[PDB]
């Protein structure tokens, strides 16, 4: 009926980890190879990615007993959720005002359309656009936000886990603090929890259908040469 | 395999 | 005691080839991603020296009879000229008035130290200057700029070529058409034609302190990581 | 091995 002093000790752990590795300035994009509107958006976009990457594995490192696990496992996660966390935290910056992230503009002000000029059908991206704005009418606490990511990230169905009964367990934990933290601190959250593991498998499909047009991507050398080799290494085959 | 994420995982 | 007609055909095509594959303008250079004065410069170098690249196989691909060796050798001589194909091109834009690449400024204007800021030391950039210096008070007629690069490609004692008899063959073609060009169309030729077979095994030399010092950069994870898949592949050890 | 060099030499 109200929270824990363990659960109070993680959800803190959980927005510091997510403070240190994401900007809202987002004072980087700067240094990335410019975008262009063939694929134009490619060199860019496969940076912003790359970027967000080192950035979710700073995350991770932060979440409660995930450096427990074995380097394995740690690896096996990662390259499984990746793609997923960065949909999640790319929300951040997504905006139902104009449907589209905005980290700037007109030059870091990303569309559908931009997407586009980086290797994605529109009968791919309209979903992901869907679940965006699904998910920001959510109107999260960052605290919810972040506990998402974190259970996201730990989901124990990942090709080439091995200790999934840990997993599950690191979990589960995670889930309690969640559900604990929308009854209690959330007025009107009765529904929200559902709601929320509802998203998680919103992303499986959304990264299946990633995973299908970028093993498509990788496959062509003059477009995979574009991409970066921490890209190259975490959508990659090799185990 | 994996070198950089071994890496990047301090 | 005059140009052949076979020998016309020849100059005429390679200098075509360095005029489609080299930018005087340098107008591609903000696409990559920026510099920074860690190995703030690694980034935006390894764009540059990714870019060149292509250009240089851009350029290999029109060299005469180059197409008519085997796929293999093309990249055996790729893979071991390519480094000395730039530290040559890289001459056109070299500056002793201020000892240093301008290709633009203050922000594409490359000195000794940038290249610091990207992992080498000074105890081994020295010599690569020198060279620089060395190369461009040679005063060389495009053609012979040209000529040169097409010869030092076709050098046949590359660490995995095969059919190193053709090799040898096409390189002495070429070198033909060099001491003729000197002899021919150059005033005060005489010494030239042998200072400049002698630039090229300063190119071995630099070539070789090159490799040793990419080697311990691309070892560490961090830092292979701001490379390109082009760069990563063309100074790799795979066969 | 070489994936892309031998793609770039059309
Ligand atoms: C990331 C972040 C940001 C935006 C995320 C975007 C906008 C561009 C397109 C992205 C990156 C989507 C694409 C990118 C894939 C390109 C690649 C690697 C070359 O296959 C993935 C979704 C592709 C689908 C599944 C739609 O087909 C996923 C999330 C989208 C900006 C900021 O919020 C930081 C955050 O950190
Ligand atoms: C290239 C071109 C240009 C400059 C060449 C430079 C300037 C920067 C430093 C470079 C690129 C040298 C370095 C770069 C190596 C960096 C890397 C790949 C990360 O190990 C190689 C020499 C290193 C030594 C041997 C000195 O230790 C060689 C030639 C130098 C600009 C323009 O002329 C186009 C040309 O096309």
């Amino acid at each position: 009926h109200m929270l824990s002093d363990e659960q109070m000790q993680i959800i803190n752990s959980l927005v510091e980890a997510h403070h240190k590795t994401y900007d809202d300035s987002y004072s980087d994009f700067v240094r990335f190879r410019p975008p262009v509107r063939r694929l134009s958006m490619l060199p860019h976009l496969a940076d912003l990615v790359s970027y967000s990457i080192q950035k979710v594995i700073g995350f991770a490192k932060m979440i409660p007993g995930f450096r427990d696990l074995t380097a394995e496992d740690q690896i096996a996660l990662l390259k499984s959720s990746a793609i997923e966390i960065i949909m999640l935290r790319s929300n951040q910056s997504f905006s139902l005002e104009d449907m589209s992230w905005s980290c700037g503009g007109p030059d870091f002000k990303y569309c559908i359309n931009d997407v586009t000029k980086a290797g994605h059908t529109l009968e791919h991206l309209e979903p992901l656009v869907k679940f965006q704005v699904g998910l920001k009418k959510l109107k999260l606490h960052e605290e919810e936000h972040v506990l998402l990511m974190a259970i996201c990230l730990l989901s124990p169905d990942r090709p080439g886990v091995q200790d999934h009964v840990r997993i599950e367990a690191l979990q589960d934990r995670l889930c309690d603090v969640l559900q604990a933290y929308i009854r209690i601190q959330h007025p009107g959250g009765r529904l929200l929890y559902a709601k929320m593991i509802q998203k998680l498998a919103d992303l499986r499909s959304l990264n299946e259908e990633h995973s299908k047009q970028y093993r498509s991507l990788s496959f062509q050398p003059e477009h995979s040469m574009q991409l970066t080799p921490l890209v190259l290494e975490v959508f990659g085959s090799e185990v | 395999k994996h070198k950089i994420l071994h890496r990047l995982l301090q």
